[PDB]
């Protein structure tokens, strides 16, 4: 005897992030090509170094060091594919065959041996 | 013959010879950081070596564009060796990126409330919504006992169990204090999985189960060995394999990389300051 | 949860926790009741906190292929 | 345990001294049987293990 | 350049391009490696 059965609010900020570390680090190099500025900082969050040029202000050049900003986002989104990707009855046992529901219907043949 | 939870004053008024189903009273109520920097500190004595040596074959765009290409190297000249360098050491940074990948792969894979939200007065973050059963011996034991949290209890009052079930199903009430091992069959009867208190195995009574005979008679001695030989045989672990059958049985690291993030920025800002000063010297 | 060497699975039989004394000791009404009251004054969780709380529980090879390669090349660089 | 003597199955330890009335009291974790109890008094117990 | 993308001017807008189907390239690539991940289950 068997049974049969039938069978978003991170892009923003980090844009924001992008743009006031744009903007800041070429203005106290300015003090002591904007869109580019832009464009650089924007690809090289991308994982890219951009373009052919680094910073002649090494500060900046420490400051793409530590923004492993892109690495780390790489490595969150893929937790989150770890996460919210692949990761995730018997007849002789209950869960609802001996305790049964109206929502789990029944039927066998009438005029029969079962 | 009918279970009920043995106080003392039951004890006073009748016979009890048997030993009980014990049972309590309760409430019904409705990370990559140890794993960087082992890797990252031999990673930087790594970096030093491969700085001090790459600087040692070169002995013939040079103090800064090194280190650069080294955080480069994982953040995917003329000296041929120095690109065999960068060819081992790139091979060191996949597969110690992909050993990485590999780690947080792995990553991937309430009971002190009873002082502080309900014994503490007037008070919670929502107004107190408690319930009761006019009977019982948990209503007296409450009574005698947590007379404040009576009278904030016995503003809801509860025309049964079912009342009860329903209104904190729907979220109307809060709490409902009630005999816990009814309860505990109850995590034995829900299928929505919206189901029990705290289920650390601790209930805030310890009483039992059973039979109130007459004091003083000529009674039940052998019905109360037979009782006890029942429970050894396990007849108990029978009972509960009839009707015990059960059903149901982010932000912070987010902020966490930010205020990092915070922090090297205000060293950078420092550091810039400091070298704003440096051409006073 | 003292010594951190585990237990496994479930209470595979329902046990108590009782108390042995001669027969005809009529005080023991009385003392059940003084059960139920340490159980009813919390006395039961004092010794519950006070006793329970206590639960406890390459490289090296690649740098000396580097230092035969770089003479390798100061040769071959030296003839050519 | 069954004494190997004529037919005499003896409790031992504290158990055989309480049965010897060499105790008046007896404290200690004990899961009552029948053939404990058969023998002595006992107020009721108040821990339940597994 | 296009194979490149996969494999890691002067029109601002050809960077733009690169930059849009080089984030397609890696989302690409992660949802692949998810899929060999579920089969390699």
């Amino acid at each position: 005897l068997t049974i049969l059965v039938k069978k978003s609010t991170l892009w923003l900020l980090v844009g924001l992030s992008v743009h006031v570390v744009a903007v800041m680090l070429y203005l106290l190099d300015r003090f002591s090509t904007l869109s580019s500025a832009m464009w650089f900082s924007w690809g090289v969050l991308l994982n890219s170094g951009i373009g052919e040029g680094a910073p002649r202000s090494f500060s900046a050049r420490i400051l793409g060091m530590v923004w492993g900003f892109a690495m780390i986002i790489v490595a969150s989104y893929t937790a989150n594919l770890a996460a919210f990707l692949v990761l995730d009855i018997t007849g002789i046992n209950d869960p609802r065959l001996r305790n049964p529901s109206d929502k789990f219907i029944y039927a066998t043949v009438k005029q029969s041996s079962v | 013959v009918g279970s009920l939870t043995i106080n003392e004053e039951r004890s006073e008024v009748v016979d009890f010879s048997v030993p009980f189903i014990e049972t309590g009273i309760s409430v019904m109520v409705s990370f990559l950081e140890p794993f960087s920097a082992c890797v990252w500190v031999m990673m930087f004595v790594m970096l030093l070596i491969v700085s001090a040596v790459a600087v040692f074959v070169f002995e013939y765009v040079t103090i800064g564009k090194a280190i650069w290409l080294l955080w480069g190297l994982v953040f995917n000249p003329k000296g041929t060796t120095s690109k065999i360098m960068v060819s081992v050491w790139a091979f060191f940074a996949v597969i110690f990126l992909a050993s990485y990948t590999a780690n947080l792969a792995a990553f991937m894979i309430v009971s002190g409330l009873s002082d502080k939200k309900f014994q503490r007065p007037n008070d919670f973050s929502p107004p107190f919504r408690f319930g009761t059963v006019p009977n019982g011996s948990t209503e007296r034991n409450i009574r005698n006992n947590y007379a404040e949290m009576h009278a904030y209890m016995g503003k809801f009052n509860q025309r049964g169990v079912d009342d009860a079930l329903l209104s904190l199903k729907t979220g109307k009430l809060d709490a409902f204090i009630y005999d816990a091992a009814v309860l505990n069959y109850m995590a034995g009867r829900d299928e929505g999985c919206k189901l029990v208190t705290i289920g650390s195995g601790k209930v805030f009574a310890s009483t039992g189960y059973g039979i109130a005979i007459q004091k003083d008679s000529g009674w039940k001695r052998q019905v109360d060995l037979a009782i006890l030989q029942l429970f050894g045989d396990g007849e108990m672990e029978e009972l509960e394999a009839l009707w015990l059958t059960g059903i149901c049985h982010d932000i912070d690291n987010m902020a966490g990389v930010f205020y990092m993030l915070g922090a090297a920025m205000a060293l950078s800002l420092i550091t810039f300051i400091s070298e704003h000063l440096f051409y006073w010297q | 949860s003292q010594k951190c060497d585990v237990t496994t699975g479930e209470l595979f039989f329902r046990s108590g926790f009782g108390i042995g004394m001669r027969k005809d000791s009529p005080w023991k009404q009385q003392v059940s009741l003084s059960i139920l009251k340490s159980h009813e004054n919390g006395f039961m969780e004092d010794l519950d906190k006070t006793w329970v709380r206590y639960q406890e529980c390459l490289v090296a090879g690649g740098i000396v292929a580097g230092i035969f390669l770089i003479f390798i090349e100061i040769a071959y660089k030296s003839r050519a | 345990e069954r004494v190997q003597n004529s037919n005499k199955k003896e409790w031992n330890g504290m158990m055989g001294e309480l049965l010897s009335g060499q105790a008046d009291m007896i404290v200690a974790p004990l899961t009552i049987n029948n053939e404990r109890a058969q023998y002595i008094e006992f107020s009721k117990p108040f821990k339940y293990q597994g």
